[PDB]
């Protein structure tokens, strides 16, 4: 039955568009898969051919325009208008090549702007990628989510421009005629389709510079024309008409506000190699003028001596003319630049024929020319027009907002960095859809191309501009939001998202601080992420706190109250998944506090120096939290730390009492190796906390009043007799063969070094025979450990090898300060 | 299996030669003869290796006997087809398929 | 680091390239600015060609600027859960209030003619009913404090500037006709956000300047961030300013409307929420001439840091006389029962010491003259 | 029993009371303050008052005594009660301040001083705001009660709300009363089901509820979409969504019109096709709009995919399956194939229908993100057959 037939039928009308909508939805969002299905249903020649054909009903050109744009270009165009806002160029000599106005007899301010959209724009964009669509193709034989997504359908793009082009022309050339039958039915009808397509192909940029030139004429012809058709606004058209064709006016504006950009980098080029020449130069005269003036020489070694950045900046401090003097570089030079300050304002317009002649004057006088004939009843189409007008009239605002996201890349990267833009654009890709398994694989398998890219080690200032970490951070919260307590879905996912973010923390002090804004929120849900194996967002923020005292500073002592009560929550009851693993149930929680414990601990130390105000602050929580106290050493009904231990070391002991009993990730951990690590944490925290042999020996009172809080909480007896603690040591059995406990049941070297720390911390050294009774408990049964150690198969001995490094770190110490 | 019938003839002196690229024009229907793929609605023939084992091995081997210049009418079983799994979207599961294979060149 | 620091001709072509950028967009396209903003409100608001139709006369068809005004409106009293940040009200806002405002021997004629000019360019904004969205702003905002309910109350201090009686008259009707307590329950949240001087951050950005941390880029030393205590202030004088410039005039049944909300199911006394704020600006106050008391003189970023604060209480006293002005007796009786007494007394007290601590050294008498005019 | 309690209830309905005079002349009067007042809660309807096993508790109206009932309101802890004050006629002089006076509550029987029964131990561990109220001779220090301003619309719906839970309880109890025993050849022995009233019941709701046209300017639409969501609001916490979703089951139980009957007779049965369409009309328009009334029908939407087969309101269950799509998106997460593949197969038995294929678009994509599995499953099981 004739499609042109149906126009007549409204229920089938109305079915086939409704059809046609379906198929757009099912296809949302770069579901490429299911668009390659829909090629099997709809032919790209008939789409085609619909495009061509005026006589179809215009709900139905509509509904096919639209599955052509989307089931073929949406991917591309969501993708290139997210990259579209970053800023990049190359230092290619192309580049260089470029200027902000067309060469020519005229002035250069004086000459006509060049024609937008038109010339050279080396912004790197990744070239778009698409897939034949081919069906006789073998089924894949390797498994789904493991093979890489599909590419969209491919389309001779070539071929596209030329009709979209072509029926173009027809809608300008009838809206001449004013033909009392529009195409499709209506005026909008007629139109709307046409400027989809020129939207998304000129975005996609495909629409080639002499097409762009052509689509310039046809919406005001006698604006663009380059030393009858009626201009589209001439013609007047309905408001979503108006709407995308403002659209189109943006795309323009933003292209070139692009072109501007890239001339000021090109111009940048040119002055920085004049800057290195001359100033070459200058410091070759200072090598040879040095011998005859001082006092300028000293000066200008100060100007040398100031670091490269503030040395751009004073020599660029030429602008105001009190001290363009001062400033070394020769008058010539600040003239050509100042040259080219005044043709950027030109460009801009900021420095100061009906038709305009300039397309910012002409889209406002088009703005107002529409607010004048009537008021726009669409917000969307009000708020576009207003946007397009405010910035038309604030070009220098768009080069203030768009220089921060500018940056400049050496040519030789220019590949590695076009592939990292590919992974960025993978990244930005699936924030979108909704996680599943193929996503999964997919941006874990980005985000180590993106560890592998040198180039993401190389300029940390242009990541931190480009935000792949911020992207990062939202994907996992939105992986985070969604019933993270019941279950933790893809701890791949949240354990990739920290590598990454972990890694960022590696990188650069600067990223630290980016990543430190969002620390409280990251925080919060933290909460219950560092119950997750291994590292964690609590991992993270572990890592951003640490390294910097000011960012220890900025600690914020809410946060220390939130991640606190989480603490003393770990000590209300153990975890539920410990029973979920058949692991006994215990009255607290051990490893979650640990890692809580260990994040204030990098937060305490940065570079092994306590922040006494924070220090001050976790004293107050605890104090407020006999749980922060935990079981041991409760003081009322108070389990003892040191009959505790032993316990713990009984449990570890006692077989199943840490074990279900019905290790394929082995990560289960004997409880009393959990508790006690807990314990030494906690120790670890109370020993760095502990005010300063400076500040001491002045001896502030607040700070020798907590630190007798400290020997209060913890007895020296006590601690004595946890140093006492025999540690067992591997030993030759069985003919012969070394017998090993595994460490997550071994009582560890790395927890009487905790108790040791907070010793020399807080008690330190008073006695010498204190101190020989020390070493006799404790010490000494550990030098003759240490004795024994000395054997070639314990050597070799990774725990042997520990204890060398704890004593070493610890008894060493311990016995430069108690020489005397 | 597979069902092989010419509707034109072709030159028969010259046929496919394992291991050499084969450009060629085809159309898609199911059984039933509804249109699903069209080599000639892409406007650009199709082009495949032989032995790659990129086109279903069923289909390939049928393009085989088919000498050039020769208009086919080809049916592949579902075992030679894309099978029990059949293709999500385009092809129902284990059905089987009809196709008409010009091959136009061998490059 | 500084053999090793690498002159600009060693520096790398790329990465100089990219520091010359930014140095050349802080020197001098930051620096430079001209105001476009008149005349695109000129041409919004202009009106041309329509009065050959004749019949939208009696529709009163919308001016541009009136458009834009109505759709912003239309964005904010349209519900949703959260302020969304929109930089085009940003912009806008921002353009609107500079371009209204627009700004020794004067004669009255030309300080009349300078009033009269700020008369007009309130004028052709009240038209449109921005501050009545300015309080639908606030009534969306729900005492949120972010950039856009900052320039929003900057462009209603635009517009209030001088105290015009007319915008006065129309926000009174609206908060009238609306009688609804959102907007004022927005206040009391924004003035609870409002920030007081902190010790714990004072000694914080102490050891931030005493450390003088270097940089790992070469080297440098006494980096300085910005300043912690008092970053809201800026916009706590805006709030401040705006609630002067609402009672302006000695409009008694404004501060009437001020002092209880009759047409509001709930009534608030923002009078006594701000005897509140300053209660906690002197404890911050007395807390700063403690530690500068222990100490034998203010150092400078603490004189900066007390003369920023002190300027936010000058404001602060400024409002409240103005409430109290007119006089409105119901405003005498609440601040007779309030304990804004107790606050008088307390920073009595505060003055008499910072003066007898200012008095002895010459460079604090600048500090000591903005004491003067505080008190 | 009735607790202290905050939190969102303090907007709910059931945080509203009512209270009136005991005299019925000058009901309206100023309050005055000793007045003796009679406390009924709105949302109930049932008083409260004293009980000897129960302390106090809401009880109901035929229940209450009127003296156990009887409570005064009082500006002063300390009490002297000496001499009654005199009844005046007309409005009387006012006493006490509306949301601005502080008042204490007092039983006139008793004297005992309601408050709260204070922090009970390990409450603390269930996190319980609420705290019973106790009858106390000395009391507390909080027994000062101050009081707030109801809103009419807000006390009309409950007003409403408690007169249509009401009928729908005695409706489905005749209901259950005839669903146990088959009629057959007799009489259906049971009282008389209020079916007109039902039938005025929903279309008074529908026409309260229904949504405003859009024509109406911005800003009273959004006004009157707000008081939309209000009155849903209210509408779910009185539990008139679950209630008439009982309603639903209980007339489901029966397939047809005839057949119901056959418990019920034909006088029931001729309505019965337009009560269970408007039945789910009433569903439609009281879910629409609203994320919480959709979170609901997340916890079983089998139970709806499951009456989107049946046949004779298929055009409301469709209307409800469409507003529960198109506002929630945790819906369209926990969708599964077994459903995609019941809505084709309501698309195959009903016919092309442009509703259902709108349906299915929102069953693609939600609230800007589009479920990878949903859009596979439906291609996977609608597309290749093209049928």
């Amino acid at each position: 039955m004739d499609i042109l037939e149906l126009s007549e039928r409204l229920d089938l009308q109305r079915f086939h568009s409704h059809t046609l909508r379906l198929y757009r939805a099912v296809c949302a969002l770069g579901n490429n898969r299911v668009a390659h299905a829909l090629c099997s249903h709809v032919d790209q020649a008939q789409l085609l051919h619909a495009l061509e054909d005026a006589h179809l009903p215009g709900p139905l050109r509509a509904g096919y325009y639209d599955l052509l744009i989307s089931i073929h270009l949406e991917s591309a165009c969501r993708s290139r208008r997210s990259m579209l806002s970053e800023y990049i160029v190359p230092l290619t000599p192309e580049t260089r090549a470029i200027t902000l106005f067309p060469p020519g007899r005229k002035g250069g301010n004086a000459r006509r702007h060049g024609l937008p959209g038109v010339g050279v724009t080396t912004s790197l964009r990744p070239p778009h990628h698409f897939s034949p669509p081919c069906f006789v193709a073998a089924l894949p034989a390797a498994g789904v989510a493991e093979a890489p997504a599909r590419l969209s359908p491919a389309i001779p793009l070539e071929a596209l421009r030329d009709k979209a082009l072509r029926m173009l022309g027809e809608a300008v050339r009838d809206g001449g005629q004013h033909a009392r039958d529009p195409v499709g039915g209506s005026v909008e009808f007629q139109f709307v389709p046409v400027l989809k397509l020129v939207s998304t192909l000129l975005v996609m940029g495909i629409f080639g510079d002499e097409d762009v030139k052509q689509i310039l004429k046809m919406i005001e012809p006698e604006v663009f024309t380059e030393e009858l058709e009626e201009g589209l606004l001439q013609m007047k058209l309905p408001e979503s008409v108006k709407l995308q064709m403002c659209n189109l006016l943006e795309y323009f504006c933003d292209q070139e506000l692009q072109h501007r950009v890239e001339s000021l980098a090109a111009f940048a080029e040119r002055y920085v190699d004049k800057l290195q020449a001359n100033q070459r130069s200058r410091y070759a005269l200072l090598m040879r003028a040095f011998t005859m003036s001082a006092a300028e020489t000293a000066r200008r070694t100060r100007e040398f001596r100031s670091p490269p950045q503030e040395q751009i900046n004073m020599l660029l401090h030429f602008k105001d003319e009190a001290d363009e003097e001062d400033c070394p570089l020769p008058e010539d030079i600040r003239q050509d630049l100042q040259d080219f300050h005044q043709d950027l304002l030109a460009h801009c317009g900021i420095q100061l024929e009906k038709k305009p002649q300039s397309l910012q004057e002409l889209v406002s006088h088009m703005v107002v020319r529409w607010a004048q004939e009537d008021y726009v009843q669409s917000p969307e189409l009000v708020r576009a027009m207003f946007s397009l007008l405010h910035r038309q009239y604030d070009g220098l605002g768009e080069l203030l907002r768009a220089l921060p996201r500018a940056y400049t890349i050496s040519p030789s990267s220019v590949e590695d960095t076009m592939s990292l833009l590919e992974c960025l654009g993978q990244i930005r890709s699936l924030l979108i859809v909704q996680m599943g398994p193929q996503e999964e694989n997919l941006m874990i398998q980005s985000i180590g191309n993106i560890m592998n890219n040198k180039v993401f080690y190389q300029h940390p200032n242009l990541m931190r501009a480009l935000g792949m970490h911020e992207t990062v951070m939202e994907v996992m919260v939105n992986v985070l939001g969604g019933g993270e307590t019941k279950e933790i879905r893809f701890p791949k996912m949240v354990t990739s998202c920290c590598r990454f973010l972990c890694y960022f923390c590696r990188i650069s002090r600067q990223n630290q601080r980016s990543m430190f804004d969002h620390l409280s929120y990251l925080l919060e849900n933290s909460g219950i992420g560092l119950g997750m194996q291994g590292s964690t967002p609590l991992d993270v923020a572990a890592a951003s706190v640490i390294d910097n005292n000011e960012l220890a500073l900025a600690l914020q002592e809410q946060d220390l109250e939130k991640v606190v009560s989480y603490l003393a929550g770990c000590g209300l009851q153990s975890c539920p998944m410990l029973l979920a693993k058949g692991y006994p149930d215990i009255g607290w929680n051990p490893c979650g506090g640990e890692r809580y414990l260990d994040f204030l601990r990098f937060a305490v130390f940065v570079n092994g120096e306590s922040v006494e105000e924070n220090a001050n602050v976790v004293v107050r929580l605890l104090i407020r939290k006999p749980e922060c106290f935990g079981p041991a050493l409760r003081g009322e009904g108070g389990s003892g730390l040191l009959a505790a231990i032993e316990e713990a070391i009984r449990i570890s002991e006692d077989p199943a009492r840490d074990g279900p009993g019905v290790p394929p990730e082995e990560n289960r951990v004997h409880l009393g190796h959990a508790i006690m690590s807990f314990y030494a944490a906690l120790i670890d925290l109370l020993g760095r906390c502990a005010p300063e042999m400076h500040l001491i020996q002045a001896g502030k009172g607040e700070a020798l009043r907590i630190r007798a809080i400290l020997r209060s909480l913890v007895p020296l007896d006590d601690l004595v007799g946890i140093i006492s603690l025999p540690l067992q040591i591997p030993t030759l059995g069985k003919d012969g063969a070394l017998v090993q406990p595994k460490m997550s049941a071994s009582f560890v070297p790395d927890h009487k070094a905790s108790m040791v720390l907070f010793l020399d911390r807080v008690y330190g050294i008073e006695n010498q025979d204190f101190l020989l009774h020390v070493l006799d408990v404790g010490f000494l049964p550990d030098m003759r450990a240490a004795a024994s150690l000395d054997t070639a198969t314990f050597s070799t001995t990774e725990m042997a090898l520990a204890l060398n490094r704890y004593l070493c770190l610890a008894v060493l110490p311990l016995i430069t300060k108690c020489a005397p | 299996g597979v069902q092989v019938e010419t509707i034109s003839p072709g030159d028969g002196r010259t046929f496919p030669k394992r291991g050499q690229t084969c450009v060629v024009h085809y159309t898609g229907m199911l059984e039933d003869g509804k249109k699903f793929d069209s080599s000639r609605d892409r406007n650009k023939p199709f082009k495949f290796m032989l032995g790659k084992q990129e086109v279903i091995r069923g289909w390939e081997e049928g393009v085989a006997q088919m000498s050039v210049g020769q208009r086919a009418k080809l049916t592949i079983s579902p075992d030679y087809a894309y099978g029990a799994t059949g293709h999500p979207g385009i092809i129902p599961p284990h059905a089987t398929l009809v196709f008409d294979v010009e091959l136009l060149k061998l490059e | 680091a500084c053999f090793r620091m690498t002159p600009l001709y060693n520096l790398p072509t790329h990465r100089a390239c990219n520091m010359f950028l930014e140095s050349y967009k802080a020197a001098w396209i930051l620096t430079e600015d001209h105001s476009f903003e008149d005349r695109m409100i000129d041409d919004l608001s202009k009106a041309g060609e329509q009065e050959e139709e004749e019949e939208e006369v009696e529709e009163k068809k919308p001016d541009p600027l009136h458009q834009l005004v109505l759709h912003f409106s239309r964005t904010a009293l349209t519900e949703k859960s959260k302020l969304d940040e929109d930089y085009l009200y940003m912009a806008y806002a921002d353009i609107m209030a500079k371009s209204c405002h627009l700004e020794v021997e004067v004669s009255f004629e030309e300080k009349e003619m300078e009033k009269q000019r700020l008369l007009y360019q309130q004028s052709r904004l009240h038209t449109r009913g921005a501050a009545e969205m300015v309080l639908q702003m606030i009534s969306a905002c729900k005492g949120e404090t972010g950039a856009m309910v900052s320039s929003t109350l900057k462009l209603g201090i635009s517009i209030l500037n001088g105290g015009n009686a007319e915008v006065q008259q129309k926000m009174l009707d609206y908060l009238k006709d609306k009688k609804e307590v959102g907007f004022f329950q927005s206040i009391q949240a924004l003035m609870q956000t409002c920030s007081v001087l902190d010790l714990n951050a004072f000694e914080r950005q102490n050891k931030a300047e005493g450390l003088g941390m270097v940089n790992e880029d070469g080297t440098v030393i006494n980096r300085q961030n910005g300043e912690k205590v008092m970053a809201d202030d800026e916009f706590t004088q805006d709030l401040f300013r705006f609630l002067q410039l609402l009672c302006e005039g000695h409009n008694n049944d404004f501060q009437n409307y001020l002092r209880t909300q009759t047409g509001n199911t709930t009534t608030i006394n923002i009078i006594i929420c701000t005897v509140d704020y300053l209660l906690r600006l002197q404890e911050s106050i007395s807390d700063f001439y403690w530690y500068y008391s222990g100490k034998d003189v203010i150092e400078e970023q603490g004189k900066r840091n007390f003369s920023k604060a002190m300027s936010v209480a000058k404001q602060v006293f400024n409002s409240l006389t103005e409430y109290i002005q007119g006089p409105c007796t119901g405003n005498q009786q609440s601040l007779a029962h309030s304990r804004l007494w107790d606050a008088v007394v307390g920073f009595l007290h505060v003055f008499a010491h910072m003066m007898m601590k200012l008095a002895q050294d010459s460079s604090q008498i600048e500090l000591l003259k903005e004491l003067l005019d505080l008190q | 029993l009735v607790y202290y309690e905050g939190g969102a209830v303090c907007t709910h309905a059931r945080s509203l009371w009512r209270l009136e005079p005991l005299r019925i002349s000058w009901s309206g009067s100023h309050l005055r303050w000793g007045q003796p007042l009679r406390i009924r809660h709105v949302t109930t309807g049932r008083y409260l008052a004293l009980t000897e096993d129960q302390g106090l508790v809401v009880v109901d109206a035929c229940k209450a005594h009127t003296k156990a009932t009887s409570f005064c309101f009082r500006v002063s802890k300390e009490k002297l009660d000496t001499a009654p004050k005199r009844d005046v006629e007309g409005m009387g002089p006012p006493e006490i301040k509306y949301g601005e006076s502080l008042c204490f509550v007092q039983h006139v029987a008793s004297g005992l001083w309601l408050t709260y029964a204070a922090p009970d131990p390990k409450a603390l561990r269930l996190g319980v705001l609420k705290k019973k109220a106790i009858l106390h001779q000395e009391g507390h220090m909080d027994d000062a009660l101050f009081l707030t301003r109801c809103q009419q619309e807000e006390s009309q719906a409950a007003r409403m709300i408690h007169s249509t839970a009401g009928l729908y309880n005695q409706f489905i109890k005749g209901l259950d009363s005839f669903s146990g025993k088959p009629r057959g050849s007799g009489p259906p022995a049971g009282p008389a089901l209020p079916i007109e009233a039902v039938i005025l019941s929903l279309q008074d709701l529908i026409g309260y509820f229904e949504p405003p046209s859009e024509e109406l300017q911005h800003e009273e639409k959004q006004s009157k979409l707000r008081s939309l969501r209000n009155r849903q609001s209210l509408f779910q916490e009185e539990g008139m969504l679950s209630l008439v979703l009982n309603c639903i089951d209980r007339l489901n139980v029966y397939t047809t019109a005839a057949h119901f009957a056959e418990y019920a007779g034909e006088e029931a049965a001729e309505s019965w096709k337009e009560i269970v369409n408007l039945l789910y009309e009433l569903l439609a328009s009281l879910i629409r709009g609203n994320r919480a009334n959709c979170a609901l029908f997340s916890t079983n939407l089998d139970w709806v995919v499951s009456k989107l087969d049946r046949l004779e309101a298929s055009s409301g269950i469709l209307e409800v399956l469409y507003c529960v799509l198109i506002e929630s998106p945790e819906v369209l997460n926990i969708i599964q194939e077994n459903h995609i593949k019941s809505i084709i197969s309501l698309l195959d038995k009903h016919g092309r229908n442009h509703k259902v294929l709108d349906v299915l678009c929102s069953l693609c994509v939600c609230n800007g993100v589009a479920v990878r599995s949903n859009q596979d499953l439906i291609t996977e099981n609608l597309l290749p057959g093209r049928e």
